[PDB]
């Protein structure tokens, strides 16, 4: 059997919100783009939908995309806004094109996610530190050889100043760090804080830091022995984070106590009125802010999953705020929150996504309308086939009618509840309704035009059913999921007892139970055939069923969490599986196999409905957004000629007028390579050696006992070796004459003896210094 | 308590310049292994030349802490010495854990200035070892003359 979708990045998806606003980055001036989870360009003035960069096709590459999901950290632009970066929530860099949506290389090292990321004033050199506790400078070409430092142990906050050297650090693990750029060595650490570095800022010589302290310390740059100005003291709150003036004349505070403030003679206080607003401040504690690049208005990266304009209190600029603008959204942000519950329609062209107090008409991604009687999160949704009127339920007890012409109620469907409506479901034609209700009961509902005396628009409840106190040791009477038989034989129905009870369309026969489950159920659903149920619980088991009991078919137990919602196909071939982890798994319903393992969906799934079309997959998610689918020796001869091959070339240096071994001479190569070599049977690596190796050995131990290098070797080591050379050979059966290394020898053992007679001596004295006190303290 | 922390840092950044208050300032603190390690770039380079107690002369002077050793107090002496009996127990780095103790009896007097701990157990430690490694370069040394005593 062939199942629909792909693995491809995009199906045609609107799963990007363009929401969770952090940081932002000034761009064109004009144009600022907006860190969210894409980049999405707007204007600074306007608030409009420029462009988006998101999942797709970019011209040249496949499964590329313009920004991803899994929101990003930091987006900024080049300073001639000529390169694109962004630092996701990986530990992998992406660099787009500004123009196109290309990409031009990843850079990988990082293994937490990016905290800290932008450019210099030079732009060649790109910055990064992240949440491994450490800050990485990086290079156009891809250089990872400049620098590494590494001396904290938390997030990383603050950089750079743009002398090209000099740098200095601020990190969230309670240290404040100072550095030279040459060579890095942690010369001066200054430490003001027991928690965390929230926000930083320097304004023109003055350094200042925000923590949970809730002060503002001041700092000065040319620094040594941590020079002290003062502490600004109890914002109400510990501070978030704060911009100075891109005029510098000011400087603007941010805090989580929702309050922006500038200080100005900017000065050590705040001396200016603040009663001229008429726009205040923030519905919620803000991440960000900036200065307009238009020098008359503010930017507010709020944690209402927005980010917002104002100002600021001044004469140049406006001296109140104005109203926050938004960019266009495709309405999905517009509107405020999570969709707990999606609903389709037969007509395949009405998708509808309800929220805390919105409901959404959509096509495929094509916005309508907005209906919002909603005084909760919709728990279940139903249309009406036909697509006329949709019906709704919220967590009030209370359904609501609406009409997909315009905004406007017809009818609220009356309040006959004590607890909230969990579910909700209809007939063929669409004229029976049963709904989830803690009031232990089960409700049917009418339904037919209002131009009798029974009200089918508001639903009159003449018939009732009731039986609900069947005992058990969970808990006696809530229902969780209903679920019609679409041939309309029989009702479904969940229950808290673990069983699920099946009674026909008239009053109570038993048709049957299902029991066994360890955890209650979330979802049961009948196909088409009509033979077999599926059911799945918070036990992470998913059970197919016929109709035995206690005979278990097969427990399909494959998640890490509770499920969410399983359903089959609409023409009875496929079932599918959304749970809390975040995937959708796709199953033969024939068989128990698997066949697409879906994992894109990096926010946790909460809802999900497929259509009778068969070509996509409509979702609803914690993004509130829809994702559409379908030789020792040798080493000895060869070390000796290299290094006697230099020393006959330093010796015609300038009176007669190889890069490594290692080091700025090769004969701290050469003995240190004796102390590589193993202190047993290393003399079998001696007696290889001939003379020649005699003749070229010796210029070494001359070399290193006239350097007095014993911070290289030692002398046990030297006399070691040499008593064994001696004793092979040789002195007189390698040559008689008297020649400069007869004499050579003499000086070099003289050498040694005074070297070695010192030590002696000191060793000799140490002794006996040491008993004359032990015979005294009698 | 934070100044133990920058003072840290003092001794991190002290290495690069002299070794006399990198010395005092790591011997009154912790870790004795970097104490271990600017003993050995001063104490280590083989040298013979003129006066000295300990052996601490170079281009730059360091017999200035010849002086310091003189302004060490006991229990810094104490300290100093359980290390010096630390050291004195595997072979190649005894010598060494050797400089400073021909040093502090040249800047102390026979009492152990006058209130003194309990380091009998050092004092009778010390003397073993040193026994042992008399031997060893005694043979090294007539040995030597024996490569010079043929021809």
């Amino acid at each position: 059997a062939a199942a629909f979708g792909v693995i491809a990045s995009n199906a045609n998806c609107v799963w990007i919100p363009a929401s969770s606003g952090n940081s932002n980055g000034s761009g064109p001036g004009q144009l600022i783009t907006s860190a969210l989870e894409d980049v999405n360009i707007w204007d600074i003035k306007t608030g409009d939908l420029v462009s988006k960069l998101s999942d797709g096709l970019p011209p040249g590459a496949s499964d590329a995309r313009g920004a991803k999901p899994a929101e990003c950290t930091y987006l900024e632009a080049h300073k001639d806004t000529d390169l694109l970066a962004v630092g996701y929530a990986d530990g992998v860099i992406k660099v787009w094109d500004l123009m196109s949506k290309t990409v031009l290389l990843n850079f990988n090292g990082h293994k937490a996610a990016i905290t800290l990321l932008q450019f210099d004033g030079t732009g060649t050199r790109l910055i990064s530190g992240s949440k491994d506790s450490n800050i990485i400078v990086w290079d156009l070409v891809g250089e990872v050889g400049l620098y590494k430092l590494r001396s904290h142990k938390d997030s990383i906050t603050g950089f750079w100043c743009q002398g090209e050297d000099w740098l200095i650090s601020t990190s969230k693990d309670g240290m404040i760090k100072l550095w030279d750029l040459k060579t890095h060595q942690c010369i001066e650490t200054h430490i003001a804080h027991t928690g965390e570095c929230w926000g930083l800022a320097v304004k023109d010589d003055l350094l200042i830091t925000t923590g949970t302290d809730s002060q503002v310390k001041i700092w000065k740059l040319d620094i040594e022995n941590d020079k002290m100005g003062g502490k600004l003291t109890e914002m109400g709150i510990f501070e978030k984070q704060s911009k100075q003036r891109g005029l510098k004349i000011e400087f603007i505070t941010n805090s989580s106590d929702k309050t922006s403030f500038f200080y100005i003679q900017y000065s050590s206080f705040i001396l200016h009125p603040f009663q001229t607003i008429r726009s205040l401040y923030k519905i919620k504690s803000a991440s960000w802010t900036t200065v307009s690049s238009s020098k008359l208005e503010l930017v507010l990266t709020t944690s209402s999953n927005t980010i917002e304009y104002y100002s600021i209190p001044y004469e140049k600029r406006d001296p109140t705020s104005p109203a926050p603008l938004k960019t266009h959204t495709i309405e999905l942000q517009g509107q405020r929150t999570d969709v707990r519950s999606i609903d389709i329609s037969d007509d395949n062209k009405l998708l509808a996504t309800a929220s805390n107090g919105s409901l959404k008409i959509w096509n495929i991604k094509t916005h309508k309308c907005i209906r919002t009687f909603e005084c909760g999160y919709a728990l279940t949704c139903k249309f009406l086939p036909g697509g006329l009127l949709v019906i709704l339920g919220t967590r009030n007890g209370e359904l609501q009618l609406f009409d997909l012409a315009s905004s406007s109620l017809l009818d609220t469907i009356e309040d006959a509840h004590d607890a909230a409506i969990w579910s909700l479901d209809l007939t063929s034609d669409g004229k029976r309704l049963v709904t989830g209700s803690a009031d232990k009961t089960v409700k049917f509902w009418d339904f037919k035009v209002e131009n009798s005396l029974v009200p089918g628009t508001k639903n009159k409840f003449l018939p009732v059913l009731k039986l609900h106190h069947d005992t058990t040791l969970e808990l006696t009477d809530d229902i969780l999921c209903v679920r019609v038989s679409p041939d309309d034989r029989y009702l479904a129905i969940s229950l808290l007892d673990n069983t699920v009870k099946v009674f026909f369309l008239d009053s109570m026969k038993f048709y049957l139970s299902l029991y066994g489950h360890k955890l209650p159920v979330l979802s049961i659903d009948i196909s088409f055939d009509s033979k077999m149920i599926i059911t799945s619980s918070a036990d992470k088991n998913i059970k197919i069923w016929g109709l035995d009991f206690g005979d278990c078919h097969k427990s399909l137990f494959a998640h890490q969490d509770s499920i969410m919602n399983v359903k089959f196909l609409p023409q009875s071939h496929n079932f599918f599986s959304c749970s809390k982890d975040a995937v959708v798994k796709y199953w033969d319903g024939e068989k128990f196999e698997c066949i697409q393992k879906l994992y894109a969906h990096q926010s946790e799934v909460w809802a999900l409905a497929v259509a009778t079309d068969g070509g996509f997959v409509v979702s609803s998610s914690h993004d509130h957004s829809i994702r559409i689918w379908e030789k020792a020796g040798e080493r000895l001869m060869e070390a000796l000629d290299l290094g006697i091959a230099e020393i006959e070339g330093l010796e015609a240096y300038n009176r007669d007028m190889v890069l490594i071994a290692v080091n700025k001479t090769p004969e701290q190569y050469i003995m240190d390579t004796l102390l590589r070599i193993r202190m047993s049977q290393l003399e079998d690596a001696l007696m290889v050696m001939p003379f020649s190796y005699v003749l070229k050995f010796l210029k070494f131990i001359d070399t290193v006992m006239q350097n007095k290098t014993l911070l290289h070797s030692h002398l046990p080591l030297i006399c070691k070796n040499l008593f064994f050379i001696i004793k092979f050979n040789h002195k007189e059966l390698v040559s008689q004459k008297n020649e400069e290394l007869k004499l050579q020898i003499n000086r070099v053992k003289t050498e040694l003896r005074s070297a070695l007679k010192s030590t002696e001596d000191d060793l000799g004295f140490n002794v006996q210094g040491l008993k004359f006190v032990k015979q005294q303290w009698n | 308590k934070l100044q133990v922390e920058q003072e840290q840092s003092l001794q991190n950044y002290m290495s690069k310049g002299d070794w006399t208050n990198a010395f005092l300032l790591a011997m009154t603190l912790d870790h004795p292994m970097r104490l271990f390690n600017v003993l050995k770039r001063a104490l280590g380079e083989s040298r013979s030349r003129q006066d000295t107690e300990e052996g601490k002369i170079e281009v730059i002077f360091n017999e200035e802490l010849d002086q310091a050793i003189s302004i060490l107090n006991d229990e810094q002496l104490i300290l100093l010495m359980k290390r010096c009996r630390d050291w004195n127990t595997n072979a190649k780095t005894h010598t060494i854990a050797q400089r400073t103790i021909r040093c502090i009896l040249m800047h102390h007097n026979i009492a152990k200035l006058s209130e003194i701990p309990g380091m009998v157990k050092i004092v009778d430690a010390i003397i073993p070892y040193t026994q042992r490694h008399f031997t060893r370069v005694d043979n090294l040394v007539e040995q030597s003359y024996i490569l010079d005593y043929a021809l």
